């Protein structure tokens, strides 16, 4: 199972390696005009500023949903023993009235 | 009359039990409430950045010229040279360099195949074994799989 | 012997054309790429198509949200009666113990 | 994403479509080794789940056939010697039914 772990590994890798080639292949062609050129970063300043509040955001994000995964495992588990404890109530409660 | 006074006493410790768990139950309830929320609000502040962020370079990245599309062609190219053991590696050679890699994945296929046949049946005869044995489990208890 | 040796020979067709379908399940997610092809043809500007697939994308996934908010209240209101009958054979087995 | 960085220029695109390419030739691929001219991503799983079952019937198969084959390792004397002490308590039987 480890030597074919090993070799589903170097699999992946082959093919990766594999599909870059294949790229580069495709992309021949757009390698053509490579002497070309053009205007670029104009409003670069806000762009990059609002990326970075964009990756708060979604760190936040990654943040927020840990603590609710946690919390609904949590929460669960507090129900689960409730449920437990509201049957055990509920049949020692029948049981005392069958007696 | 004792066994009755006995349940009615575990009916009071249960019901101390459940007034507690309701409590804790409450309590991690409104946690969730709150915590989906802001998990919902955090999700919607990343599409309203987003969408902000697409609304403000609307006029700067519409007019590309097919001028800045080659850098993707060098890019890629990089990206294989790091992937790739080839720092020689040129756009030219690298059709060489594509079948060379071919032949190495349909071998890694056919190795990986080879593998699989023989850990198929292995997996299957200690899964038999592992039967055989909770069998044996079942029937007397803790034992060796000598003793089996 | 000779049974055996065609049961082997068997065994590799099965995994050859298991493993070229398994390829194609893996690959499930780049056959919805056709548009993106259909989009790269485009070869000028294309915002209104993105935002298309985008909108699709997004009604598919509310459908999606809803559908696991339902099915996660039915799978914990299940688990609860599951623990439920749990604790009622507890102090039925405990009573039976204590009779 | 592709949305708000518009500056990404359709090199994710190209990816996609590659890949979309490179899906479309598996599944040529697929439909050459399993010999399914007829065959869609859509029922693709109903052809796999039917090889995947073919497949655990000759795994599971070739298993019972790998213990009687490492059994099979036993002398001509022992085979005979079990027989005839069969052949002695019941009387003639034949060697499948011993």
């Amino acid at each position: 199972q480890q030597d074919y772990e090993t070799a589903k590994h170097s699999q992946h890798q082959a093919k990766q390696q594999a599909f870059a080639l294949v790229e580069i292949v495709q992309r021949r062609v757009h390698f053509s005009y490579s002497d070309s050129a053009g205007m670029l970063s104009e409003n670069a300043d806000l762009n990059d500023k609002l990326r970075q509040r964009l990756e708060h955001a979604e760190s936040d994000r990654s943040r927020a949903r840990e603590q609710l995964r946690q919390q609904q495992a949590q929460y669960s588990q507090f129900n689960q023993v409730l449920a437990s404890l509201k049957s055990s109530y509920e049949t020692k409660q029948d049981m005392l009235k069958e007696l | 009359q004792e066994k009755i006074d006995r349940y009615q006493v575990d009916l009071e410790e249960l019901s101390y039990r459940l007034e507690e768990q309701t409590d804790v139950v409450e309590e991690a309830g409104e946690l969730q409430a709150e915590y989906e929320a802001r998990t919902e609000a955090t999700e919607q502040e990343v599409d309203e950045l987003k969408s902000q962020l697409a609304d403000y370079q609307q006029a700067l990245d519409v007019q590309q010229t097919r001028a800045i599309q080659y850098q993707q062609a060098l890019q890629a190219l990089e990206r294989a040279r790091e992937l790739c053991r080839l720092p020689d590696l040129s756009v030219d050679n690298a059709e060489e360099w594509l079948e060379t890699f071919q032949a190495k994945e349909q071998q890694a296929t056919e190795a990986l195949l080879a593998l699989e046949q023989k850990l198929s049946v292995a997996d299957a005869a200690h899964n038999q074994f592992e039967q055989a044995y909770q069998l044996v489990k079942n029937i007397v208890g803790e034992t060796s799989r000598s003793e089996a």
